[PDB]
């Protein structure tokens, strides 16, 4: 019954309501519950746990911070991963990030963007007799 | 049949300057450009090869509906040429059926519609592109 | 003025308008995603902004206010960040940010402090190389939607030099996104002094599990990276808006040129046909 | 000698399109445009100053054989004038040799090739 927010430098991962947090604290793992006492802590490369009515989703956090307040619990984790996509083996998002992304998002754009700059540049000297 | 042909050709001509940038464009814009390119390739015709009215009707009905989308652009002409042979040999009756009711006020019709649909589906299933 | 050479001019300029028409909308499409990326990154920067405010309020001792937050005395050497679009055709945005950086450099040299620049994008990189003041660190070929890892190659070097005493203050010059039509350069302090304009939110205290110093030393490098990441991403959105404005102006200029050339072509053809009937009538008589 | 001159000048006219706008070209294109500028400036002859065949041949040989690459474009004309003074005073014999055997099928004779490149190097050492 505490508002959880997993925010990353690229996007927001999850912002739902959470029962319990098994945070990987630097000195030692701590539990975070609906009305936990105020806290803000560094994380270490580890495996954070979120409990949804008895179900655990390994939101492994490469690292970052976590500010806990009696009202909400924002995850300042600088880098966080997920054991989804067959424990990241399928890496469906990464799969697209490899093809659907990082292949056509910029490389297709860059060649097309540079190509337009060409036929722009060459035509101006071809019309450089007006 | 050709009202949709004319509309799609006009739309593609409106976006003709984006043919070489179709990759980084809207999905509907890319689809329209692809359809226009397929249509222009379809309208390409060799010399001394007249097409009767029923055959052109069948080809345009196949083109307007989403049938040639899977066929690649460079092979649209060969697709049409092979489909004409298929109609001329495999289904000689559908061409006559189209020609007989070409003057009907309601072009689509229910019978001719199913006959031509079945012929097109059979041709596309038997052929690979 | 031969009724045919102008026709080639009309065709060429009409091509230019068509190319620029494509240029105008592709930048706008990338403008939309750049603004979308800015909005997505906003919670990450905003959420930790009050964390600095909460942390800076807790730590007040000058001796323990070490590492990056040290407000160094007797300033000697300041490193400044310039972010520039990789390609041209942006408009006055490239000139404005370089002029803003040039003014800032001259002001500091008047103060007696030596300057250094770290550049993002090729445009800023070549400009300083031609000036003769070689940047110590550069990061070019940045994508339309670059990741935080891309800027780490420059930010880490800046912070390490700051920690080692090579640099005593750190700045950024970025194309601030005011509106879709106005993209003014902006200067921001990177020395992590404090960010309490949010009034430190609730200003709630915390139990620093790794410790006061450890939390401070692990958040300051992250804070400046987020500030750099936002500024570079803001510059990308500002770049596309500036390019959009330049293309829209160019398209209108091209269209005006077409009408101007059309009238001259029209007049030439009437002049030619007036001659064309002239001698044949004279030859007839 | 002038086949390379004509080819390089035409190529430079072709690459003027990239010269006008693009400044990200690699070093080979930069040197290509630089050489084209060298040649086109070298063509900037003044008025009432004709040059005999031997002088033009020697100057074009010096330019095409990369002996003029280090000279900046604004000073190339002065460099050429000084080179003509050098040939008219220091080494008239190389001019006489060049003019004597300008009709040979293979002009770059080793005898012709020497005492000319050496003269070019001597002039380069003398000035700048």
């Amino acid at each position: 019954p505490i508002h959880l927010e997993i925010v990353t430098a690229e996007r927001v991962i999850l912002s739902d309501d959470v029962d319990m947090i098994s945070a990987p604290t630097k000195d030692g793992r701590v539990g975070i519950l609906p009305r936990h006492a105020p806290l803000m802590t560094i994380l270490e490369p580890g495996e954070l746990d979120i409990i949804k009515n008895g179900e655990r989703t390994p939101f492994a956090v490469s690292g970052g911070f976590m500010e806990v307040l009696p009202h909400r619990v924002t995850i300042l984790a600088d880098t966080v991963e997920r054991a989804d996509e067959i424990d990241e083996a399928r890496a469906e998002q990464a799969r697209a990030e490899a093809e659907a992304r990082r292949r056509e998002a910029q490389s297709e754009r860059d060649m097309a963007l540079a190509e337009a700059k060409l036929r722009k540049e060459m035509v101006r000297l071809r019309v450089a007799q007006l | 049949v050709a009202g949709k042909l004319k509309g799609e050709l006009a739309q593609f001509r409106d976006l003709a300057a984006f043919a070489q940038f179709a990759s980084d464009l809207d999905a509907t814009t890319k689809a329209q450009i692809e359809r226009g390119q397929r249509l222009q390739e379809l309208l390409k015709q060799p010399q001394y090869q007249p097409l009767p009215v029923e055959d052109q009707v069948a080809v345009l009905y196949a083109a307007t509906n989403n049938y040639l989308d899977d066929v690649p652009v460079p092979l649209i002409t060969k697709w049409r040429d092979d489909f004409l042979a298929f109609l001329r040999t495999a289904h000689p009756e559908v061409r006559k059926l189209i020609y007989d009711n070409r003057l009907d006020r309601k072009f689509p019709t229910p019978e001719v519609k199913e006959a031509l649909e079945a012929a097109i589906k059979e041709f596309k299933a038997t052929s690979n592109y | 003025p031969s009724s045919r050479e102008i026709k080639r001019r009309i065709r060429s300029v009409k091509n230019v308008a068509q190319i620029t028409r494509a240029m105008e909308m592709v930048s706008a499409s990338k403008m939309r995603r750049a603004q979308r990326n800015v909005l997505a990154t906003r919670p990450y920067a905003d959420r930790m902004r009050e964390v600095m405010a909460n942390l800076t309020a807790r730590v007040v001792g000058a001796a323990r206010r070490g590492t990056l937050l040290e407000k160094r005395e007797t300033v000697k050497s300041v490193a400044l960040l310039v972010v520039t679009p990789d390609r041209g055709l942006c408009g006055s945005l490239v000139a404005n940010v370089l002029r803003r950086a040039g003014r800032f450099i001259t002001e500091q040299r008047a103060m007696g402090r030596t300057v250094d620049v770290y550049t993002f994008g090729r445009k800023g990189r070549d400009f300083f190389l031609r000036t003769g003041f070689a940047p110590a660190g550069e990061a070019t070929r940045l994508g339309d939607a670059p990741k935080l890892e891309a800027i780490l190659g420059v930010a880490i070097s800046a912070i390490n030099g700051f920690q080692s005493g090579k640099y005593d203050e750190l700045y950024i010059i970025y194309s601030e996104f005011i509106n879709t039509l106005v993209q003014r350069p902006a200067i921001k302090q990177l020395l992590p002094v404090e960010s309490p304009d949010i009034s430190t939110t609730t200003n709630v205290d915390y139990t620093y599990e790794p410790g006061e110093e450890e939390v401070l030393n692990s958040i300051l490098p992250r804070y400046v990276e987020t500030q750099i990441y936002q500024a570079v991403l803001e510059s990308i959105a500002s770049e596309h808006s500036a390019r959009m404005v330049a293309m829209r102006n160019a398209t209108n200029n091209a269209k005006d040129l077409v009408r101007d050339l059309t009238l001259s072509f029209n007049k030439a053809r009437q002049a030619a046909i007036t001659k064309e009937v002239s001698e044949i009538a004279s030859g007839a008589a």
